[PDB]
């Protein structure tokens, strides 16, 4: 239940979640692919028999069963992308992501070296400083009272502006630096 | 560093190696033994009766 | 900062407990703190005591490095908890049955090596023969005591 | 049928195991809603302090701040003397050195009756 | 005379000198890594030269150069061995390193930082030179901490990876186990025998050096990867693939077995330490064996086999052979530094995956890979007249016919064959079968740098063993008269270890779902080892440190009983002391009272 | 050079290269590389030098120290002549320490030397090395970090006092 | 030593009649002059240690205490002309004369041959490092510092210099030259044994030790950096010299004396190794790790072993650089991050490659890598505690895993990693700061080349 939109997982995201994750635990124990695509008929067979209840409770029931079932015939070692969580390759490139800030604290000399790039950034630096105040009076002006109840950000709604708190997410470090 | 390096003869640390050079050399060609057992002479030392 | 933002004494009137969770900014009913049994933690939460692995990883964190938000309470052992140590992450098979197998292993394979020890194994030769009375000179004995005379015969 | 997951210290519950997840009741619904909605407010203030242009320096965050003090100046005056904190203090704090003193006796009085009577070995052993 | 200790010297001074040349730069430096290459390779040759002629000599030096320090009796001076190991040593891991560093110079091309790789990687082979050359035990302290902490640095590379920091710690803890098995060996050294020079140890001979044996297996425990403390070299594969394929593969985790290799006429004499690190070695081998049978990630796959052979080696030291071990040193360094290198290149042909289970198809995209992995793999399973086959059936035939334990020497034959068994998964899933790549393919591997790496090392894998074992002098009796059934036991066991475990690769190709069972849990979750040993001790050790230590008596008590007792008495005497009402008629009572007690009480008019 | 004598050494004897194949070995031709290529010019340069030095020739001596009355002739707290005995006596310290240094690099050397039969042609150097051993523990060990020469002669007054109770009950 | 206190006392005029803003370039180039001309103190001999009037004498032991106080005062004073660049002008000479007298009671504690002088002038360097502490500290604390680091020292001080003049009314004289000669064993008594215990329990509060540690992680984490400085690298060595000039007087009572202020040191290594391995200030880890040391120095100087010895004064000296190194590295993150936490400014490798490449080489001096004197120290120590039991190696050797425990742990909190998102006032290292470091730590790797001057006085 930790959401970064909503407050909850309902029904059908937890029988969506679960049969990705068995599916992919499927795909870890069997090597092969025809091996792989004939057991991963046999499981979508199995979550199709059960697609039209309407009981919901059995719904839960049937949850809590397969849920189970997963738990006790997961794969200890699964299969995980370099780049995922738990990866060989993950977060190996934070150690190269330096932050754009730095170049606000480079020496004249070595600020000749790229005269147009840092052109470019003072005329960004510039569109940065002229919209803040226009997109924090956008800010304040749509969050109702008491705070806002999600963490969604509201659009540009307007002409010629950007959207409120666009500056980290832009300039954000590649993630091949 | 220069001035450290260049200390002479610290603590006399080589001279003690060189007289000790000799020595040997002394109680080697005499057939006396390397070292004595007391460091003093037991013949100018006076012990408590018991 | 302020003086009535830092911690303080154990509440006990559920308007003190009330302050103190809209201090720490979380629920009344989710704000359990440390019990008052005079070790010292006074009216710091207990949060619910597991490590920054069981965390989302994909959710945007304001400290990716150890998945944490801003203004959250931190645990009191945080620098436990973080993903350079302990982790308390579900395990595919339970700590009983492992540490059981493990010791069962061990104490199996030890209790082996001490009956191999009892019973070893060889090849059916005799004591292998050296000359020059099992050479006592090479050995580093002295030359003036004579050895006692150890005499090999042909087979 | 299945074997169930037995709860650890340092093994805790899957998230998908938990019954009180399952729940669907209003009271769960509406502790969601205002745990969201104090998130949400402390993330719009963090990220408002935190895309300032004019703003040069360290955004402060109060609960670091709160932890630090907590771990360090907060001890003593939310401590009380009383038989559970005095038995352990006994326990940990002269338990150790009368340990450590008893068996460090113990072995230096062996080690010197060895050498009095001079069974022990001391052949070479003229560096001390 | 004049030039065995001058070429000796003059490798290490060569080897030496790149790094004054880095640490005194102003501009970029045009191809750094190739220079440190044309070095390391004038070096290897600079090296080789007194090699033979110790082949054809047999000569021996002790080069005490440089007096450092004169403390009473002790004297510690600069002082370089050469003697048998140190010779076919010094080439071997210099030609390694060699192949290392071009396949480091194709494979770490595009890293910002790969000048400061080079420097680590000369300054790691400085302190290994410095260790193998080392002839008191405080130089070979040196080493020792010296690779420690260039492995501490080598893992951590990648600096902003969690995982790679927390295995480096672990190895340093691990490391620092094994140094106080170390500093143990050597107080009792210092102690008894009044030396740290290996020349008046050998010369005195103590006859009751349990204590220093049992601190030099600890250490070797330590350093080489043992039972009980093995996790950290599995973990130490987080890093980059050349500094697995030098450190954690062929020179740094061969520390311990060398140590305890150049302490043989100490424990020739001894039988309870025999006894105790033939059934270490042998509890390693068949543990990280069981480790590496159901294992999917590759290079955790090689650093189980690179443990076996650890323990293996360490199971023919402990049956007084320790010249066949250093031949496998050799040995096992040679084929498992290519193996290393193979299993790189697939690595980087396949978009920095190191998974086994999303392999395939790489028998004819990759021809060259594919030959060397087979190599390799033959060399390690025992194929005859290869490299392995001069180290590792002289060491089995020798643990045979020996009054050894019978309970070790079983397990060496089990983990001989789950070697042959892993080593032929690795063959079947990694380059067998159909693809599971994903489909854009960027296989490319004709960069002259990885070729000429793999073919260097690839006639190092066939030749070495077979030159180095005609070349080398003896030094104990081998044993020739064994019956039929013990001399084919290698290799039946090989052949039946290949078949069974081809066996199980054609099952797995069948239609059939199988739970897993507790077996199979068991060697593929590492034994349960890291699992139970990384959770509870530092869990304990920081409650302790916390909740005892830190919070309880630094914080509260030792507070409490110095000095807010006599604060707080104070206090409270300053508030009865100042409490007076101000009244003449009380004070002049209390004036009374003070004369009739002196008077009558304290007899002060006597 | 140093002294032959204080730091012997057994005499040397090389056997002749007597080959019996015909391929020639390396060996030979890199050592007439390195007397032609390095030996030559370093030893034409230490010439140069050595010639640079005999213009200028001076002495440096070792410095002499005549015999002071020691602690046993010294009268109670009177420092004028325990001083003197004290600095005699740690320079005494000194020299014995640098003899039984000079003890352990013979036997080190004799060790290193006789190869895999050092254990019976090093008999001598073993013994005595034992022999000054045992002086040395019986003479400095056991006085302390803050050791002196009154120090000493107690220790040294123990030992013939138990030297001779033992005599005693042995007679 | 009248060649040295004379310029000390000098450099007051120099601070005072200087020019606006001259103070701090003329007050380093002529303490560097005097750091210079201290080299002249090496001038030992194997039986005589160097006397040079019935007041003043220097052997082999302070000597290197002297070169390391002389050489610290140019560093304090480049490390503490940052934070003071927005004080008062009468107020920065206030500082700069403070350190200055601190300095010159320094140099004249060392080289007294009076045990009476050395005692004066040992609690004289308490005024200006209270007055220090308390007024130009950062944190309201400081004050409180300012109680614990003052009435804890006196408390151990003021018995001992009753049983000082107990040795002038008994022996006839307090001099260090004559005592080595008209010393008298000390019978097995209870009024022995109350005055060792008043002969020693001030050199053990002021090293620290484990128990009376208390004031030295409040007076090393409020104080300022030069304060730090002369707490950490000078004025614990106060109580190591101590008991090295007043143990010759104490024997034999104190073989079984030592016994539990040995054990309570060998435990509390143990003990604040473990607080290091959970602090969350850098500050208070540093301190910590300091009493750890100098627990392990007061082992070495009570049982009382030539190797004890050697390894206690190599590992003072080495400790002392290190530690000046770490607070230096500390202050540098603490004015630019303005914060103590160690878990606020993280990552910083990818900012500061230089600043890196020192907080390695520190934490690599501060775990005694070989060949450094730090590992000369600590291995000397444990071979003369080897010898004197054949246990304590393990609550050696356990200890030495816990400190490689947490030295790399305050590495990779504050160097590795991914860094914070909104921390962007990291400025690039200045040369002042580079300059600091590379001064603290150049001699300490180049005294592994020489080691035999920093070995005692009984080399
Ligand atoms: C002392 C207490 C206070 C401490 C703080 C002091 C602050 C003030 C500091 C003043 C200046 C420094 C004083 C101490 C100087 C110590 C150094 C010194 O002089 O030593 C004397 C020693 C003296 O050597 P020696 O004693 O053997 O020689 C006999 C004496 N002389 C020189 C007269 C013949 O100097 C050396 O050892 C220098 C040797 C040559 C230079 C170095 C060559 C090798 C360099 C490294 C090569 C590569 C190795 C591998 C690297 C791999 C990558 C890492
Ligand atoms: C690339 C350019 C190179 C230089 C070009 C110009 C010079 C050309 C060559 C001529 C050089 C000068 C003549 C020869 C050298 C001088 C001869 C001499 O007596 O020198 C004095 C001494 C020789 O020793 P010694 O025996 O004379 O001094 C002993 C001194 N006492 C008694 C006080 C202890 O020093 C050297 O020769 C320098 C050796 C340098 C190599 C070692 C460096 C070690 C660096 C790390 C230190 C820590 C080590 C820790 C481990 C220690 C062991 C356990
Ligand atoms: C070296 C001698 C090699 C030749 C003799 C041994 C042959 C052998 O072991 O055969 C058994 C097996 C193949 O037999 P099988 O699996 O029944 O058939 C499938 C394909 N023939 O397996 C093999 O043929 C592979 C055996 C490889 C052995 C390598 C180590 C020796
Ligand atoms: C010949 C004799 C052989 C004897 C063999 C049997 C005896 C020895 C048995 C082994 C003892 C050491 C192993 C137990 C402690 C291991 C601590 C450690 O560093 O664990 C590693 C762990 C990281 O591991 P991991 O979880 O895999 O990380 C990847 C994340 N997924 O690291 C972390 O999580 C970071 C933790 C940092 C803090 C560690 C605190 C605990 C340290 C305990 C040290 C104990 C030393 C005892 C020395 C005694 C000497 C007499
Ligand atoms: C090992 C040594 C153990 C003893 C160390 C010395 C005593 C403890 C340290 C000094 C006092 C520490 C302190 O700050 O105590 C505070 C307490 C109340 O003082 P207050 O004025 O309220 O606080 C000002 C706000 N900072 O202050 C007090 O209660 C005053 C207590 C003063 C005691 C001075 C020492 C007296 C010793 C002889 C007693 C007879």
């Amino acid at each position: 239940a930790f959401l970064p939109s909503a407050a909850y997982l309902t029904h059908q995201q937890k029988v969506l979640q679960l049969y990705k994750r068995a599916l992919r635990h499927l795909e870890s124990r069997c090597v092969h692919r025809d091996k792989y695509r004939y057991f991963a008929c046999l499981l979508r067979a199995r979550f199709d028999e059960h697609k039209n209840e309407k009981d919901m409770v059995k719904a839960t029931q049937l949850l809590r069963e397969a849920e189970k079932e997963f738990w006790h015939g997961q794969h200890p070692q699964p299969y995980i992308f370099p780049e995922s969580p738990g990866g060989t390759s993950y977060e190996r490139y934070e150690c190269y992501k330096v932050p754009e800030w730095c170049l606000d604290d480079w020496h004249p000399s070595e600020k000749a070296m790229y005269p147009d790039y840092f052109a470019k950034r003072e005329q960004w630096k510039k569109l940065r400083r002229e919209s803040w105040e226009r997109e924090v009076k956008q800010l304040q002006e749509e969050t109702p009272v008491g705070g806002p109840r999600t963490e969604a950000l509201p659009p540009a709604r307007k002409q010629g502006d950007l959207p409120p708190l666009w500056w980290h997410i832009v300039t954000r470090p590649r993630e091949r630096p | 560093s220069t001035f450290v390096a260049y200390l002479p003869d610290y603590r006399m640390q080589e001279w003690a190696r060189r007289e000790a050079e000799r020595l040997v050399k002394y109680r080697e060609a005499h057939g006396l033994p390397l070292m004595e057992s007391n460091c003093f002479d037991p013949s100018k030392i006076q012990l408590p009766e018991d | 900062i302020t003086k009535d933002m830092l911690p303080g004494p154990y509440p006990k009137t559920p308007e003190e407990r009330a302050a103190a969770a809209k201090k720490y900014n979380m629920r009344v009913e989710d704000y359990e703190p440390y019990p008052d049994d005079g070790m010292g933690y006074g009216d710091y939460p207990k949060l619910p005591d597991r490590s920054q692995q069981e965390r989302d990883p994909w959710y945007d964190w304001d400290h990716p490095d150890l998945r944490l938000n801003w203004g959250e309470p931190m645990h009191w052992d945080l620098d436990m908890y973080i993903r350079n140590r302990v982790d308390t992450s579900p395990t595919p098979v339970n700590w009983n049955l492992m540490c059981k197998h493990l010791f069962g292993f061990v104490a199996f394979m030890l209790f082996m090596f001490w009956v191999g020890e009892t019973y070893p194994t060889y090849q059916p030769v005799g004591p292998k023969q050296y000359p020059y009375n099992n050479l006592y000179l090479e050995r580093g004995g002295d030359p003036n005591k004579e050895p006692e005379p150890v005499v090999h015969y042909e087979i | 049928s299945f074997p169930k997951y037995e709860p650890s210290r340092l093994a805790s519950l899957p998230t998908t195991l938990d019954p009180a997840e399952y729940d669907i009741s209003s009271e769960t619904r509406k502790a969601q809603a205002e745990r969201l909605a104090i998130r949400s407010r402390l993330k719009r203030e963090y990220q408002l302090q935190y895309n300032d242009p004019s703003r040069r320096g360290v955004v402060e965050d109060p609960a670091l701040i709160r932890w630090t003090c907590a771990r360090s100046a907060n001890v003593y005056p939310n401590f009380r003397p009383n038989t559970k904190t005095s038995l352990l203090g006994a326990l940990f704090g002269i338990g150790p050195l009368i340990f450590w003193y008893y068996v460090f006796k113990t072995d230096r009085d062996r080690k010197e009756k060895l050498i009095q009577e001079g069974k022990l070995d001391r052949t070479f052993n003229i560096s001390y | 005379m004049n030039l065995f200790s001058s070429l000796t010297l003059v490798t290490l001074i060569l080897l030496t000198m790149p790094i004054a040349a880095i640490n005194f730069n102003t501009h970029k430096f045009t191809n750094y890594p190739l220079y440190v290459k044309t070095t390391i390779s004038c070096a290897f040759i600079t090296s080789m030269i007194p090699t033979m002629m110790f082949i054809h000599t047999g000569q021996e030096m002790i080069i005490s150069n440089w007096h450092w320090l004169t403390i009473q009796t002790l004297k510690l001076s600069l002082s370089f061995k050469m003697d048998f190991f140190s010779m076919m040593f010094v080439p071997v891991a210099l030609f390694v390193t060699w192949s290392i560093m071009e396949f480091s110079m194709w494979y770490m091309h595009s890293d910002p930082n790969i000048n400061q790789f080079f420097k680590y990687l000369l300054l790691f082979l400085i302190t290994m030179l410095i260790l193998v050359t080392a002839n008191n035990l405080f130089q070979l302290f040196i080493g020792w901490e010296g690779v420690g902490i260039m492995s501490f640095l080598l893992i951590g590379w990648w600096y902003g990876r969690t995982d790679a920091n927390t295995a480096a710690l672990q190895a340093i803890l691990y490391n620092r186990i094994g140094d106080i098995g170390f500093i143990l060996a050597m107080a009792w050294f210092l102690i008894n025998l009044n030396t740290w020079d290996l020349q008046q140890i050998f010369m005195l001979n103590p006859n009751d050096s349990n204590l220093p044996l049992m601190g030099l297996i600890l250490a070797a425990t330590g350093k080489s990867a043992q039972f009980g403390l093995h996790p950290w070299l599995p973990s130490a594969m987080e890093g980059p693939t050349p500094v697995s394929a030098l450190l954690h593969s062929s020179t740094m985790v061969v520390a311990g077995i060398f140590l305890l290799i150049r302490f043989y006429p100490l424990t020739e004499n001894n039988k309870f330490g025999q006894s105790i690190m033939l059934c270490l070695g042998a509890m390693t081998t068949l543990f990280t064996a069981m480790c590496a049978l159901t294992q999917n990630d590759i290079k955790k796959i090689i650093a189980f086999s690179t443990s076996s052979q650890l323990g293996l080696m360490m199971v023919t030291i402990g049956i007084n052979q320790p010249h066949l071990a250093f031949l496998h040193i050799c040995t096992h360094a040679f084929f498992k530094a290519m193996l290393f290198m193979c299993s790189g290149s697939i690595i980087h042909s396949l978009n920095d995956e190191q998974d086994i289970r999303k392999m395939g198809g790489l028998f004819k995209a990759m021809p060259f890979t594919t030959t060397a992995l087979i190599i390799g793999s033959l060399a390690l399973t025992g194929m005859p007249f290869l490299t392995g086959f001069y180290s590792k059936d002289l060491i089995i035939e020798s643990a045979n016919t020996s009054y050894t334990n019978a309970w070790a020497l079983l397990m060496t034959l089990v983990a001989t064959s789950f070697t042959a068994i892993y080593s032929t998964r690795i063959i079947f899933f990694a380059l067998l079968g159909q693809p599971r790549f994903p489909t854009l393919i960027n296989i490319n591997e004709n960069n002259p740098f990885l070729i000429n790496s793999i073919k260097r090392l690839l006639i190092g894998s066939l030749f070495a063993g077979f030159i180095i074992s005609n070349n080398i002098p003896p030094m104990t009796i081998p044993q020739m008269t064994m019956p039929h059934y013990l001399k084919m036991t290698a290799l039946t066991v090989t052949i039946l270890g290949f078949i069974l475990a081809l066996e199980i690769s054609n099952t797995t190709h069948y239609l059939k779902f199988n739970y897993p069972s507790n077996t199979f849990k068991f060697s593929n979750l590492l034994g349960y080892y890291p699992t139970i040993m990384h959770r509870l001790t530092p869990y304990m050790n920081l409650t302790m440190s916390q909740k005892s230590a830190s919070s309880l008596l630094d914080l509260i008590w030792l507070e409490t009983i110095l000095p807010k007792t006599i604060s707080l008495a104070q206090m409270k005497m300053s508030t009865t002391i100042t409490s007076q009402k101000g009244l003449i008629k009380l004070y002049f009572l209390s004036f009374l009272i003070t004369i009739l007690i002196s008077t009558t009480l304290l007899n002060f008019h006597e | 050079s140093w002294d032959k004598d204080v730091y012997p050494e057994p005499p040397r004897r090389t056997p002749a290269p007597s080959p019996q194949t015909s391929l020639p070995n390396p060996i030979t031709y890199l050592t007439k590389a390195f007397d032609l290529l390095v030996d030559r010019p370093v030893t034409l340069v230490r010439e140069f030098i050595e010639r640079q030095h005999a213009k200028n020739k001076y002495y440096y001596y070792h410095r002499e120290f005549r015999r002071v009355p020691d602690i046993t002739e010294c009268h109670e707290k009177d420092v004028l002549c325990m001083f003197e005995a004290e600095m005699q006596w740690k320079r005494d310290y000194k020299v014995d320490q640098e003899i039984v240094n000079i003890i352990q690099e013979r036997l080190k050397a004799c060790q290193q030397r006789e190869g895999e039969s050092h254990r019976q042609n090093c008999a001598k150097e073993l013994q005595q090395f034992t022999q000054v051993v045992k002086a040395y523990q019986d003479r400095y060990h056991d006085l302390g970090a803050h050791y002196s020469a009154r120090k000493c002669l107690a220790k040294q007054k123990q030992r013939m006092l138990a030297e001779r109770k033992a005599t005693k009950e042995a007679a | 030593m009248l060649k040295y206190i004379i310029p000390t006392m000098m450099l007051m005029p120099l601070t005072w009649l200087s020019k606006n803003s001259m103070i701090w370039i003329n007050t380093t180039l002529h303490s560097l002059l005097i750091s210079l001309t201290s080299l002249l103190l090496l001038n030992q001999f194997g039986d005589n240690s160097l006397n040079f009037s019935l007041t003043f004498f220097s052997d082999s032991l302070s000597t290197p205490l002297l070169i390391l106080t002389m050489w610290l005062l140019p560093l304090m004073l480049m490390a503490s002309q940052h934070h003071l660049s927005k004080e008062n002008l009468a107020r920065k000479k206030l500082f700069i004369s403070m350190l200055i007298l601190l300095q010159l009671f320094l140099i004249m504690t060392f080289t007294a041959t009076e045990l009476i002088f050395f005692y004066i002038m040992f609690e004289a360097t308490l005024v200006p490092t209270l007055i220090i502490i308390t007024r130009w500290g950062n944190q309201t604390e400081r004050l409180n510092a300012g109680l614990y680091f003052l009435f804890y020292t006196l408390a151990g001080s003021l018995p001992l210099l009753v049983a000082l003049i107990y040795i002038q009314n008994t022996m006839g004289s307090l001099n260090f030259l004559i005592l080595q000669y008209w010393v008298q064993p000390m019978p097995n008594s209870w009024s022995n044994t109350f005055m060792w215990l008043a002969c020693m329990m001030a050199f053990m509060v002021k090293m620290p030790l484990y128990g009376l540690h208390l004031w030295l992680p409040k007076a090393h984490v409020e104080a300022p950096i030069a304060g730090s400085m002369v707490l950490a690298a000078i004025l614990l060595k106060l109580g190591g010299y101590g008991m090295m000039r007043i143990t010759l007087l104490l024997n034999p009572i104190t073989d079984f004396m030592a016994y539990p202020f040995i054990m309570l040191s060998l435990w509390g290594m143990i003990m604040t190794s473990s607080i290091c391995l959970r602090q969350t200030d850098l500050k208070s880890l540093i301190a910590y790790s300091s009493v750890s040391h100098m627990a392990l120095v007061i082992v070495a100087i009570l049982i009382q072993t030539p190797w004890s010895y050697m390894g206690a004064t190599a590992l003072m000296i080495a400790h002392g650089l290190t530690s000046s190194m770490l607070f230096c590295l500390a202050n540098s993150n603490y004015e630019r991050v303005h914060s103590r936490t160690m878990i606020l400014a993280r990552g910083l490798q990818t900012l500061l490659p230089l600043m890196a490449a020192w907080w390695l080489l520190a934490s690599l001096t501060n775990l005694a890598l070989p060949p450094s004197i730090n590992l000369i120290g600590e291995l000397f120590v444990v071979m003369s505690t080897f010898s004197w039991s054949n246990i304590t190696i393990i609550l050696m050797g356990l200890n030495m895993v816990i400190t490689a425990l947490y030295s790399l742990y305050m590495l990779i909190t504050t160097q590795r990693g991914k860094h914070t998102h909104h921390i962007n006032n990291i400025l690039p290292s200045f040369t002042r700061e580079n300059a600091l470091m590379s001064l603290h730590m150049l001699p300490l790797l180049l005294l592994s080349l020489n080691p035999k001057i920093i070995l005692g006085p009984l080399y």
